[PDB]
């Protein structure tokens, strides 16, 4: 009814952009074709306070019960807008006809993991999501992509595998019943089912023993198309751990003894989104690259919902959703600027471009946005998200733990730094004289995501009450501006507005006149001395020597390395396997059938 | 003396575990469980007397069929594989005159001889194949005793298809009523059918097939020693 | 309906019209084949439609001789849907190999390839065991003489050891049937499992076991391999085609057919904990042997073997739930695999040679056949909504109530490899090609691509097509509704 024809509709619209390449049609139709999911979700929002809506679609002789919760609406909705902010921006930036074939075939992929209901709408979804990605990022630097590709594959099967083993052992299929079952055992074979699922889902997260595709799946690629990448095909990883509490979380930790107030698999779960968050800041300094340090920071942000969405069975999930919303919501917009950037612009490295915010100030305006909304500030985002997180560690005493998601609150706050500075400050070379400003689609994105931050930050609010009622009964009494969490508040009416205030006053004693005249930047301070225009004066080449030396043992190990050993070890005995087993010698092969027809002997 | 003595011990582990697997019967009687109906119901459903004729071409129907399948496979397999345009003789190298006259004079007593096993398979043991591998002997006989001998394949090799076509033409033709049905001595289709049960009238259906069947493998080995016998 | 046994008598008597019609000229050689194959599709659809109409399979008689004493042709619901998907595969190959083989005699490859469509219709739908091994072995000669059919040394040697393993195996199967012969004293399958449950638990164990031993040894699982991936690189591009779709399912279906003839007895659980072991070591060693590859053939040669591996991994497992699914996947990779060797042997006979030098680059130099084997290379990883991604699912979903986590590892392991060597080769076509030579090739550019337009209406669509295999699996999961389906 009305539930199908939004998951058939990315996947339409992936088709009809491969044949209406005659006019300058693909993009306007194309982009609409992506744009209904929005305008279907809101439609069908009010009837989530009725009893649920849910379909069946026996096809394959499974059963695909598409059903759509209290929560996976909430990830469908980000999905959509965020799917929209980079789609509408991937109207240019493209150069060819082959990209909407894939990057709408993700779309659906994504408000299909979310629509899941069952597990046969899941796994299909996800592996067409996973394919999408790959033949989206698979356009140049193979070596790159396939990485990528190898890792999801093992993910999405070691999914398989665990879902054969909860399939076997409880006989039945359906998703919405075998958490009942489970609930039934709940009054030595699942230690097994919760580390498989584990790595089947960090996979698509920034897990420190399994995230080496992020810097380079996030890194070269579509640009525009990457805002998706982050945004809703890395809260796939995030709503696969929580649809595993949903599964199960009593029967977990009677099998799994608690190490703190915490239970033990939500805390291996945090320790290793905590390690995440240390590896995913630190990694983003030493980067010199525009997209590479970013992919560092989009598995940043994640180690935040996987300390969330670890410790504490209240307030858990419940902050950690709500900065799963944020920071796809600004990383979108991140990705978007990022793409502006590098479109309209030449050259990816660092060494290109620097002191670019006086030819582009809607970019410019744009992402101090997105830089207010991250790392913390009280207007934005940001601040609501991050606060939420250090909120569920404080209960279920964990000091270890907030340790580290603190000390990545600084380095998110670092890297940040490290990307305003030698991106947009400073002088610019003589090859950035040819460039214009923004365009408009792209800016209709970055637009949208701009009043949905502030609509999100100065007041959670919508969302907070939103994600509280008919949800796992209310541990905020939150209202439309305050949010009341049990022992603190977090104000927004009262807290920006103070800001707006102290601005003014910083204003009274700053707008008083007196000679504010401008001065060119070529004639500057250095020491006191003449500085001409071909002296590179703003750095721009690594920015964090003492940071990288302070550390250098710890760097000596990685795992970028340890993969790729592992990997030309297979590939190596796939060269052994190749000249043994299948020789030219047929006497080999006879010996091959006496040895197996000894074993018919041996029975 | 590693490969030899390893392969004597998996050998004899092999045969050890047959031979513990012949343990069914020590030749004893009670083997026939459907084949008591092979022997019982031979003299009045086929009317051949012999036993195997009437089984392998009547009951097991589709077994010479696929028997002359894999001949006539053979045939063009090894003349697939053996192909040069060119087809001469080796060095012919003659050595004796008593062998050219002595296969001379022989050929068509084995000729004769030949045709008198695939005609009767009736009270003879047999059938049409060694007949017409003695058929393909005498070709033999005459292909290497002399200093050329080739039989003119445009037109050797048409009537080799002539006669499996002869006898899948019985069961298309049979296929005028039901599977098989023998076309020949349970309706007075083309001639009589069951005078007797001796060697008269022919029996029932099961001579003629023998001789289009032993013509088609008559000419079968002969080809493949004609075109093995071509060098350059 | 007796009258629709022309599934082995009308290629028989067109195989034995084609060496009358060779010497009368040499225009109509060719040509009669693609006619007569579209008869076969034509025999095949009867049957076809008329098993699916109603319950009852069609039980061609050998005569007028009921069973167990005479042959019985059981073509089941099984046998129709594989009667009629070889069918359709030998008219796309007849159409073919119309101007892609003239280098060679064809005076006489025509009753070869025929004959191997004799042997296909006969080992799918045989009923006694003699008929069983008779058709096997006349598809076994006809690989024999059609492997070897291109005389370059490296082709020679190719037949070799295939005619000396394929040899050694069909004399274990014929010691195999001596020995259930030697207990029952009955051939036809019919009256044969209904006997064997209590002939001898010691004479039935070391039968079947060499049965399926020397039934396994035609078809490909460990051992008895390597001939097939040094066959598929060198023979004829058509009949690399046909042997790599048809001859692996016939005998993984004789196979699993057999081995559920007999699932009663004492130490049949060892040989399907064997088979199940097997197959696991076949998924793994030639999906893994593709890695390092260099010939491209080679590449899909290997990757043919897999495929069948762990269509043996669901067919000996249990009963049900991936038996009907592990037809699901022998009707489905039959044309991928079709689709693989078509743009293979269209490369190899355009271009000339398949060395990954003179294959490279083939995105802007040949038209949409590239395409065609992007979307089947594709499609064996299984990634869109396709039809291998919904067959695998159903085979690892198969093997979980029974031989788990082990026999899953393997499989599921060599997706991930095979996920390498076709990302490896895919895009050393499409992203390094530097050559724009337009190199015009339309004659194929619609036929493989409404074959490749199959593919993806399968995609959307199983429920229409998995309906049949629950219908169609009731051939091999039991044996009493097969049994009074003879009798």
């Amino acid at each position: 009814n009305e539930l199908p024809i939004i998951l058939l509709s990315p996947l339409i619209g992936g088709a009809l952009a491969w044949l209406i390449r005659v006019k300058g049609i693909r993009e306007a139709i194309g982009v609409v074709s992506s744009a209904i999911p929005l305008y279907f979700l809101i439609k069908l929002y009010p009837a989530l306070e009725g009893e649920p809506i849910r379909y069946s679609l026996n096809v394959g002789g499974f059963e695909l019960t598409l059903a759509l919760s209290h929560i996976s609406w909430i990830f469908a909705m980000i999905a959509a807008v965020v799917g929209l902010s980079a789609v509408l921006g991937l109207v240019s930036t493209a150069k060819d006809s082959n990209e909407w074939l894939f990057a709408l075939m993700s779309l659906a992929g994504a408000l299909g993991v979310f629509l899941a209901n069952d597990f046969v709408v899941f796994f299909l979804s996800w592996e067409i999501m996973t394919f999408a990605s790959f033949m989206m990022v698979f356009k140049y630097n193979r070596h790159a992509s396939l990485k990528y590709f190898v890792l999801s594959i093992a993910g999405a099967y070691a999914m398989l595998l665990a879902i054969g083993i909860i399939y076997a052992k409880t006989g039945s299929l359906s998703f919405p019943e075998i958490s009942a079952i489970f609930r039934q055992d709940a009054m030595t074979e699942t230690l097994l089912i919760y580390a498989l699922f584990l790595v089947a889902f960090g996979v698509k997260a920034g897990m420190f023993p399994l995230h080496v595709w992020a810097p380079d799946a996030y890194s070269e690629t579509n640009q525009s198309y990457t805002a998706m990448f982050s945004g809703v095909l890395s809260k796939t990883g995030v709503y696969g751990f929580f649809l595993l509490y949903l599964l199960m979380y009593g029967k977990l930790a009677i099998t799994l003894g608690n190490v703190r107030s915490a239970p033990t698999f939500g805390y291996i779960i945090a320790f290793l989104g905590g390690l995440t968050i240390m590896v995913g800041g630190i990694l983003a300094a030493l980067q010199e690259d525009i997209r590479k340090l970013f992919a560092y920071s989009s598995i940043s942000q994640i180690g935040y919902i996987l300390i969330g969405l670890g410790i504490g069975t209240p307030l858990g999930i419940a902050a950690a959703t709500y900065h799963a919303i944020s920071h796809a919501l600004f990383k979108g917009l991140f990705f978007l600027i990022v793409a502006t950037i590098i479109y309209r612009t030449g050259k990816t490295e660092f060494k290109d471009y620097g002191g670019l915010a006086e030819k582009m100030p809607i970019t410019f305006a744009m992402a101090f946005v997105a830089i207010l909304s991250l790392a913390g500030i009280p207007p934005m985002a940001g601040f609501a998200s991050k606060w939420l997180i250090f909120e569920a560690v404080i209960s279920r005493n964990l000091p270890i733990l907030g340790a580290m998601v603190f000390f990545g609150s600084a380095i998110g706050f670092v890297y940040l730094i490290r990307f305003t500075y030698a991106v947009w400050f400073g002088q610019r070379p003589s090859d950035l004289e040819d460039v214009k400003d923004a365009p408009l689609p792209l800016a209709i994105g970055m637009g949208i995501l701009a009043i949905l931050n502030v609509i999100f930050g100065v007041a959670p609010g919508l969302v907070a009450r939103e994600l509280n009622k008919l949800f796992s009964n209310p541990p905020i009494g939150g209202t439309i501006w305050e949010l009341d969490l049990g022992f603190g508040r977090y104000n927004g009416l009262l807290l920006s507005i103070w800001l707006v205030i102290g601005l003014i006053i910083a204003a009274i004693l700053y707008f008083m006149g007196a000679g504010v005249r401008k001065v060119p930047v070529t004639d500057t301070y250095q020491s006191g001395n003449p500085v001409t225009m071909e002296y590179n004066l703003t750095i721009r080449r690594n920015f964090f020597l003492p940071l990288k030396e302070a550390m250098a043992f710890w760097l000596k190990m990685s795992f970028d390395r340890l993969y790729h050993d592992i990997w030309k070890a297979i590939e190596e005995l796939a060269d052994l396997a190749r000249s043994y087993v299948y020789n030219g010698n047929i006497q080999a092969y006879a010996w091959y059938l006496a040895i197996i027809l000894l074993i018919l002997v041996a029975m | 003396m590693l490969k030899r003595v390893l392969a004597i011990l998996t050998i004899l582990v092999i045969g050890y575990w047959l031979a513990q697997g012949l343990a069914d019967v020590p030749f004893g009687q009670d083997k026939m469980v459907v084949g008591k109906y092979y022997l019982e119901h031979v003299k009045e459903e086929t009317g051949a007397v012999n036993a195997v004729t009437a089984v392998v071409v009547n009951y097991r129907g589709l077994d010479t069929l696929g028997e002359v399948t894999v001949l006539f496979i053979a045939s063009t397999g090894v003349a697939a594989l053996l192909w040069k345009k060119k087809r001469e003789r080796t060095a012919k190298t003659e050595g004796s005159v008593v062998l050219t006259t002595g296969a001379r004079l022989l050929f068509p007593f084995i000729a004769l001889f030949g045709m008198y096993i695939f005609i009767h398979g009736h009270l003879t043991p047999g059938g049409g194949f060694p007949g017409g591998a003695t058929i393909a002997t005498a070709f033999l006989l005459m292909y290497l005793a002399f200093t050329i001998y080739e039989i003119p394949h445009r037109g050797f090799e048409v009537t080799e298809g002539l006669a499996g076509m002869g006898y899948v033409i019985t069961g298309l033709i049979g296929l005028a009523i039901g599977g098989y049905f023998l076309f020949d001595w349970i309706w007075q289709t083309w001639g009589w059918g069951h005078e007797n049960i001796g060697r008269l009238f022919s029996g029932g259906f099961i001579p003629i097939i023998y001789t289009l069947i032993g013509i088609k493998v008559g000419t079968e080995l002969s080809g493949i020693v004609d075109n093995m016998l071509k060098e350059e | 309906s007796q009258v629709a046994a022309l599934l082995i008598a009308l290629p028989l008597i067109s195989a034995f019209f084609v060496p009358v019609l060779k010497q009368i000229g040499k225009s109509l050689i060719k040509p009669f084949l693609v006619i007569i194959t579209l008869l076969q599709t034509l025999i095949a659809s009867w049957a076809f439609v008329q098993v699916y109409s109603t319950g009852k399979p069609i039980i061609i008689y050998a005569g007028g001789w009921k069973p167990p004493i005479g042959i019985n042709l059981y073509i089941g619901h099984f046998a129709a849907l594989f009667i009629l998907v070889i069918a359709v595969v030998s008219f796309l190959m007849a159409l073919f190999n119309f101007k892609a083989v003239t280098v060679e005699p064809i005076d006489k490859y025509a009753m070869l390839f025929l004959l191997l469509l004799l042997g296909a219709t006969g080992m799918i739908a045989t009923g006694d065991i003699f008929n069983l091994f008779v058709f096997m072995e006349i598809t076994a000669i006809s690989a024999y003489a059609l492997t070897a059919y291109n005389k370059t040394g490296e082709a020679a040697e190719a037949s070799m050891k295939y005619i000396v393993l394929g040899g050694i195996g069909s004399s274990f199967f014929l010691v195999g049937v001596a020995l259930i012969y030697g207990a029952t004293g009955t051939l036809n399958m019919a009256h044969l499992a209904m006997l064997a449950n209590d002939i001898n638990p010691t004479v039935v164990q070391v039968g079947l076991a060499l049965i399926i031993f020397g039934l396994a040894v035609e078809a490909e699982l460990f051992p008895l391999n390597a001939w097939a991936p040094d066959a598929y690189q060198a023979a004829p591009h058509p009949i690399t085609v046909m042997f790599s779709a048809f001859v692996v399912k016939a005998g993984l279906y004789a196979m699993a057919r057999i081995l559920y003839l007999f699932k009663d007895v004492s130490g049949w659980s060892s040989l399907t904990k064997l088979l199940i072991a097997m197959a696991t070591l076949t998924v793994v060693f030639a999906e893994l042997s593709a890695l390092r590859q260099k010939n491209v053939k080679r590449m899909i040669a290997y990757s043919s073997i897999g495929q069948v591996g762990l269509i043996a991994l669901a067919l000996s497992l249990g009963t049900q739930e991936g038996v009907s699914a592990g037809v699901f996947h022998m009707l489905n990779h039959a044309i991928v695999k079709t689709m693989m060797f078509m743009a293979i042997g269209y490369v190899g006979i355009t271009l000339g040679g398949t060395m990954i030098e003179n294959f490279e680059g083939l995105g802007k130099r040949m038209p949409l056949t590239s395409l065609s084997l992007t979307i089947g290379g594709i499609a064996t990883v299984g990634v869109p909504l396709f039809n291998v991604f919904w067959s695998k699912l159903r085979i690892i979903l198969a093997a979980a109530h029974e031989g788990n986590l082990w026999p899953v590892a393997l499989v599921l392991f060599a997706s991930v490899v095979e996920a390498v060597y076709y990302f490896r080769l895919i895009h050393t076509m499409w992203f390094k090609g530097k050559s724009g030579e337009r190199i015009p090739e339309g004659a194929i550019a619609i036929v493989l691509l409404l074959l490749a337009m199959l593919i993806i209406v399968i995609g959307v669509y199983p429920t229409p097509f998995w309906n049949l295999v629950t219908k169609a699996g009731s051939d091999i999961v039991e044996v009493s509704k097969y049994v009074a389906n003879v009798l």
